[PDB]
């Protein structure tokens, strides 16, 4: 010890990180022990403290979260303590597991400071290691997240620790693995479903996380390159007019997403929306893996980098094939895809019923949409038996379908979409703009479900089959008709993307009860607790005769999901600004400003959100919450679309009011 | 607003200086454009003329100056338009002069000469600098760092050509200067063109091929484009030139080089 | 082509010259000279190619450069500027203008409505002719004197008046009078805009007239100007040699961040910074010294007390170890900002096909002392001998009161 240790400990911390990226933090502050081994073939991962455990991220995060609380109490008794005492091993183990990253941008220089630092620490006597250990890992990680904000957006880098806490998640989740990625020819940064065991190999990358996250974790926070490059990537499997689920790094992926198309052009508009300059991504040509029609995986064919597709074709695409009609049994159906579907759930077949113009599909034996649980339990006989095949009109399936409508629509005005005409299977064409006033007339219609029994004669109502007034169905005419007029929270996804499909008291209204029933302290219900399927507790390896809970089908029946609650709070924010006037105040020059007495309403709606992100091991927001915001110790600890719907909130109020 | 300068004249009506700046030029300084506004919406400067009380010019006075006095009227050089001038031997004349447009104005005055003929002073000409945006981000003329790139040099692609714009937008330039992108004539030079009228066909196919890049210079990396400009020749071996030789010094347009002419051939 | 020591404003080609026959030509037979006449009358189809030419390019780029312009015809140059300021309002005219005389290049500028002048670093010749060059571009002098209506102004009893001087928006972007008499803002005749280049595409590279190492001082001296600035590529990227426009056709190299690429970055973003806190020609200070190798730029607002102060150690030649006195400024407070050197890494790799420049070492240098005496409130600043030829540091600066 002399008086220049001080300051060498403390300073250089800030030149270290300098070429450091979004990327590359996520190497040094994140990657859970599964991650870990990834780029370590099964070597190291995470360092085991004895009489304690593993940190629960290999980066400095993992030493932060314990450190804190080590900290605030001088908690020298602590086995962390008692380990940095003991061995210079943790001292050592910060340092070396960068040799995994050392080539990537800014680790090398960040890994140097550590060492030059650790060594340092390691010529002083075994009582002063800790504090000392903790010192430097902790300037280290603050001018690492700092260096995060500086690179995120402005709306990021000047917020509240909340904010800052949610967008962190992005980092947590892009990264580059050896296992998998996003594109076939390379591996680059991919943007996993969540930490930790959906983060390697196949298990990482799915289409419906990817882009219902995309606005939030990626142009909320400035990362357009990255979210470029996920569009991208699966523009490359585009096949039956439909995007897959499971995105097996463009190399075989599964095309059971009648969801994730829809939400992929959502993100397109999202997009060109908010990156400067964005329109430019629709005549961006992309390598079509795979055929114009929809033969079979041919991934060593010479036909993979066959042809061209612009974006602008590829947006089309989805649009008129969807018109025309798609008939196909999944390619290479059988057990080595799905080893408990029946034979008839590989037959997705999808139609628009021009009638109304919203689009139907699946069936009773399918797991088109988000809510994808199949059964399992031989014992509860239930295998094969989809928890929540959600068949036929699906509410955000065609929001999300109005809202690429009326994109396309403005686009082609701005002289950036070429396309007009879409086909029908006789041989038909129809307007875009006809088949956007088409849903426009019939949505609503076929969709809501009045408060008043007067009215049950113009809106496609059978009262036998009803629980509560004032909702707006979760299916149109599906398999169990019950199950389509069940309070679920997919509604406020149409809600958020297209809003003029909805008058704005029976939206307001109906938003207001999942408020009181479907809303949790951080979950959102998947199912209204007054149905006789409601079961809001998920194991996934109760091995009972129950034909709801075993193998976990409850899965989208009851328990509590956070990525919903983003959702509903974005449209809950909408149409109490639009139809309540006490959520109104005359903002600077008149133009209209949310009042404090509506923040306040949001405010108290994320508290429990602040606490979670607060007090989790993972700096993050859990996938799933079973009933009452009780721990589901199945659910991912932190997801992208958890984080990712929140932040979207954020950007709803700054980008319009800041 | 208050975007108004006050150009005080003398009594033969030439521009009054105000400080000894050196040999220099009226003008006016480049700020931007009031709060989310286009060019019509108002008068970019109002420039007010003092006339000196009494003074010769005021004698049946006039202002010409071919500074359109419509937004809606465009800017011809040679018209000129009529303000009077309003004679006081006490008070002095102030004559506003509305301008929406950027670019080079000018004006003159007439008077009564002493044998009741028709005088005219010098033409004085200001300049209206341009409004440089990037992305709704005003650039200061002050401000601009350019970069010079000659095409043939950054490769054979427009893909090859991306590659020099991200570099110079991380060195922080926020214009490039073009070299001609011309198809170019025998000696491969930019600078005598082959056609003046389209772009070079190894790398472009349409006029829309460059604008679009050059749009995409502006929103992906903040850039703005300018190119060189030849007027003083074309390249010696243009398609048109064959069907127009006039264009050039001929023994019949020009036939003092005949005597010149002779003289290389021999 | 062009005469060698002939009045650039004569048409060599027309009666009034025997250029040709007398053969005083320098030419290009590269390209064919256009004719133009007194008019459009005169040559119908050159004067609507061109006018469609220049109609083209008014809708694409944000402006034109004009090569030569002092050799363009006057009534031609006003008739197609005209034409492309009828397609691009905002039309952005840089001309390397070299005319007879100073007066001769404003009245090119007042009728033809260029935006800039182009002036280059490369043609000093010695340390002090780069410190005048870069004096005449570099603002006006530090506590210059400010322009206020004296006794030379009418006061109308009844004349407008911003009492305690709080009529103008700052989003109005008006133009403020000297005080609370609403006079207003004088319009008076100012040096035509520069756009100072520390090496154009038509200059010998730093290496051919110089040495290497110039090219961080000196881009750095032109950077400190209030004017626009500018660079060849390759100038920052350190090519050993210019290019020659007609044969060569390498192509620039991929090698990303070489050189003075990191400093130019700084630069701009620090002249971004800058950005419109000085808009008229009295907003911007400046002083400019030249010691020896030595060339000293402080940069001032004068406005707010904020500036910028560059030091920079000129390579024209290797001239030996030469120690700068201390710098002494008044009343100011001083602060380390960034400093570097550039050293030559050998020679330039010989490739054909592709275009590289010189290896360079870009080294963050230290030793800087910033003295403050609390008393006279005076900063002394002092360099470190490790400062070699062709290094730069920037201090930011701040008047007291």
């Amino acid at each position: 010890i002399d008086d220049s240790l001080d300051h060498f400990i403390r300073s250089g911390a800030i030149k270290a990180t300098e070429k450091l990226s979004l990327e590359s933090i996520n190497y040094v502050l994140y990657r859970a022990e599964q991650e870990e081994y990834d780029y370590s073939e099964g070597r190291s991962g995470a360092y085991d403290i004895p009489d304690y455990g593993k940190p629960v991220y290999c980066g400095l995060q993992g030493w932060v979260s314990i450190l804190r609380k080590i900290i605030f109490y001088n908690d020298l008794a602590h086995p962390l303590s008692n380990n940095l005492r003991n061995g210079h091993a943790a001292v050592d183990y910060v340092v070396n597991r960068l040799d995994l990253y050392k080539d990537k941008e800014g680790v090398a220089e960040v890994q140097e400071w550590l060492r030059s630092r650790m060594e340092r620490i390691k010529q002083l006597p075994s009582y002063l290691v800790p504090s000392f250990f903790a010192l430097v890992v902790g300037i280290m990680y603050g001018c690492c997240r700092l260096r995060a904000m500086q690179l995120m957006s402005d709306n990021v880098g000047k917020s509240t620790v909340f904010v800052q806490s949610l967008a962190m998640t992005s980092i947590q989740m892009v990264s580059a693995m050896k296992s998998t990625s996003i594109l076939p020819d390379q591996n680059i940064a991919a943007m996993a479903a969540g930490l930790p065991h959906f983060s390697t190999n196949y298990m990482r990358c799915w289409g419906r996380d990817v882009f219902i996250s995309l606005r939030g974790l990626l142009l909320t926070t400035g990362r357009y390159e990255e979210a470029k490059e996920h569009i991208l990537a699966f523009a490359k499997t585009l096949k039956h007019g439909l995007i897959p689920n499971l995105l097996d790094a463009g190399r075989n992926p599964r095309y059971n997403a009648r969801d994730a198309a829809w939400f992929f052009v959502q993100a397109i508009q999202d997009y060109v929306t908010i990156v400067p300059g964005g329109v430019s991504l629709l005549q961006e040509k992309v390598t079509r893996r795979f055929p114009l029609d929809d033969e079979y995986i041919p991934y060593d064919d010479p036909k993979a980098f066959s042809y061209s597709s612009t974006i602008e074709e590829i947006i089309y695409e989805i649009l008129n094939r969807h018109a025309g009609g798609i008939k196909y049994r999944e390619a290479n159906a059988g057990p080595n895809l799905d080893r408990v579907m029946k034979d008839e759930g590989f037959n997705v077949e999808v139609n628009v019923d021009w009638e109304t113009g919203l689009i139907h599909g699946g069936s009773q034996f399918n797991c088109g949409t988000w809510m994808d649980k199949m059964g399992e339990s031989e014992k509860a006989n239930s295998v094969g038996v989809p928890g929540t095949p959600r068949d036929g009109a699906a509410v955000e399936i065609n929001g999300l379908l109005k809202s690429c409508l009326r994109f396309v629509l403005q686009l082609s005005k701005d002289g950036k979409f070429k396309y007009t005409e879409v086909t029908k299977p006789d041989g038909s064409k129809i307007s875009l703009s006809s088949w956007n006033d088409l849903l426009q007339e019939n949505f609503e219609r076929c969709f809501y479900v009045p408060k008043n029994k007067e009215d049950d004669n113009k809106f496609e109502i059978d009262a036998t089959i009803i629980n509560r007034r004032g909702i707006y169905k979760d299916l149109y005419r599906s398999g169990k008709p019950y199950e389509d007029y069940q309070f679920r929270p997919n509604f406020t996804i149409a809600m958020v993307v297209a809003p003029e499909l909805f008058t704005p008291d029976y939206a307001a209204g109906a938003i207001e009860l999942a408020d009181q029933v479907l809303r949790g302290p951080v979950g959102m219900r998947t199912l209204d607790p007054s149905d006789y399927n409601y079961r809001p507790y998920y194991n996934n390896g109760e091995d009972s005769d129950d034909f709801a809970t075993s193998k976990g089908r409850n899965y989208h029946q009851g328990p509590e999901w956070v990525w919903c609650y983003g959702y509903f709070i974005r449209a809950y924010h909408y149409f109490n600004f639009l139809t309540n006037p006490k959520c109104q105040v005359e903002g600077s020059a008149k133009k209209l400003k949310p009042s404090s007495y509506l923040y306040r309403k949001l405010y108290s709606r994320l508290l429990k959100h602040r606490e979670w992100i607060e007090n989790s091991p993972w700096a993050g927001l859990a996938e799933l919450t079973n009933k009452d915001g009780e721990v589901c110790n199945d659910s991912s600890p932190t997801q992208a679309w958890s984080t990712g719907c929140l932040l979207d909130l954020f950007y709803d109020l700054w980008i319009s009011y800041e | 607003a208050h975007r108004t300068l006050l150009l005080r004249l003398s009594d033969s009506g030439e521009p009054v200086t105000s400080c000894s700046y050196g040999q220099g030029v009226l003008t006016l300084p480049s700020l931007p454009l009031p709060q989310g506004k286009k060019l019509g919406d108002m008068p970019v400067y109002t420039v007010k003329l003092a006339i000196p009380a009494g003074s010769p010019v005021t004698r049946d006075g006039l202002i010409w100056t071919n500074c359109p006095p419509d937004f809606s009227t465009q800017f011809d050089r040679e018209k000129f338009y009529k303000k009077i001038i309003k004679t006081s031997f006490h008070e002095d004349d102030h004559i506003d002069l509305d301008i929406y447009v950027p670019g080079t104005y000018c004006f003159y005055l007439s008077f009564k000469n002493d044998k009741d003929e028709l005088e005219t002073t010098r033409k004085f000409y200001f300049v209206v600098l341009p409004i440089l945006s990037v992305n709704d981000k005003f650039i200061p003329l002050n401000s601009i760092a350019m970069q010079s790139v000659v095409s043939k040099w950054m490769g054979p692609t427009i893909k090859d050509w991306e590659k020099v714009f991200a570099r110079v937008a991380s060195k922080k330039y926020n214009m490039i200067h073009f070299t001609p992108l011309q198809h170019r004539g025998e000696s491969n030079s930019p600078y005598s063109i082959y056609d003046q009228l389209e772009f070079d066909p190894t790398v472009f196919k349409s006029e829309k091929e460059v604008a679009d890049m050059v749009e995409r210079l502006r929103t992906e990396h903040n850039i703005l484009s300018l190119t060189d400009i030849v007027f003083n020749h074309t390249a010696n071996n243009s398609q048109w030139l064959l069907d127009h030789p006039e264009a050039g010094y001929n023994h019949k347009t020009s036939p003092h080089l005949i005597s010149a002419i002779e003289l290389d051939k021999k | 082509g062009w005469i060698w020591d002939g009045n650039p404003l004569v048409d060599f080609a027309s009666s009034q010259s025997k250029a040709y026959l007398r053969r005083e030509v320098i030419v290009w037979g590269d390209c064919v000279k256009l004719r133009y006449g007194k008019g459009p009358s005169d040559s119908p189809y050159l004067w609507e190619r061109m006018s469609k030419y220049v109609e083209m390019n008014a809708r694409i780029f944000n402006g034109f450069r004009i090569d030569n312009c002092h050799s363009t015809p006057l009534h031609v140059g006003q008739y197609f500027l005209d034409v492309a300021r009828r397609v691009n309002p905002n039309l952005y005219v840089v001309a390397e203008l070299f005319s007879g005389s100073e007066a001769m290049d404003c009245l090119f500028v007042e009728r033809l409505g260029i935006s800039s002048l182009i002036r280059e670093a490369m043609q000093a010749w010695s340390e002090e002719e780069l410190s005048r060059l870069v004096h005449r571009h570099g603002g006006r002098p530090i506590g210059s004197y400010k322009f206020v209506p004296l006794d030379d102004f009418p006061y109308p009893a009844d004349v407008k008046i911003d009492e305690e001087y709080c009529a103008y928006n700052p989003d109005d972007h008006s133009v403020k009078c000297v005080s609370e008499i609403m006079i207003p803002k004088t319009l008076t005749a100012t040096p035509p805009h520069a756009l100072f280049m520390d090496c154009t595409h038509d200059n010998e590279t730093p290496n051919q007239k110089r040495t290497v190492e110039d090219t961080l001082p000196n881009a750095a001296l032109v950077a400190f100007c209030s004017s626009a600035i500018g660079s060849v590529y390759g100038y920052d990227e350190v090519f050993p040699q210019l290019l020659d426009l007609v044969q060569e056709k390498r192509t620039y190299s991929c090698a990303e961040n070489t050189g003075i690429s990191k400093v130019k970055t700084l630069l701009n973003n620090m002249r971004e910074e800058i950005a419109s806190e000085a808009v008229d020609i009295e907003d911007s200070e400046m002083h400019v010294h030249h010691d020896g190798q030595y060339i000293t730029f402080h940069r001032t607002n004068a406005k707010n007390g904020k500036g910028w102060y560059l030091v920079a150690r000129t390579k024209f030649h290797s001239s030996g170890d030469q120690m700068l006195p201390r710098i002494k400024l008044s009343q100011t407070k001083a602060t380390f900002k960034a400093a570097f050197s550039l050293e030559r890494t050998g020679d330039a790799p010989i490739s054909d096909e592709i275009i590289e420049g010189i290896p360079t070492k870009l080294r963050e240098l230290t030793g800087f002392d910033i003295g403050f005496d609390e008393n006279t409130k005076e900063t002394s600043i002092l360099l470190p001998q490790d400062f070699p030829q062709g290094s730069i540091v920037i201090f930011e600066t701040q008047q007291l009161g």
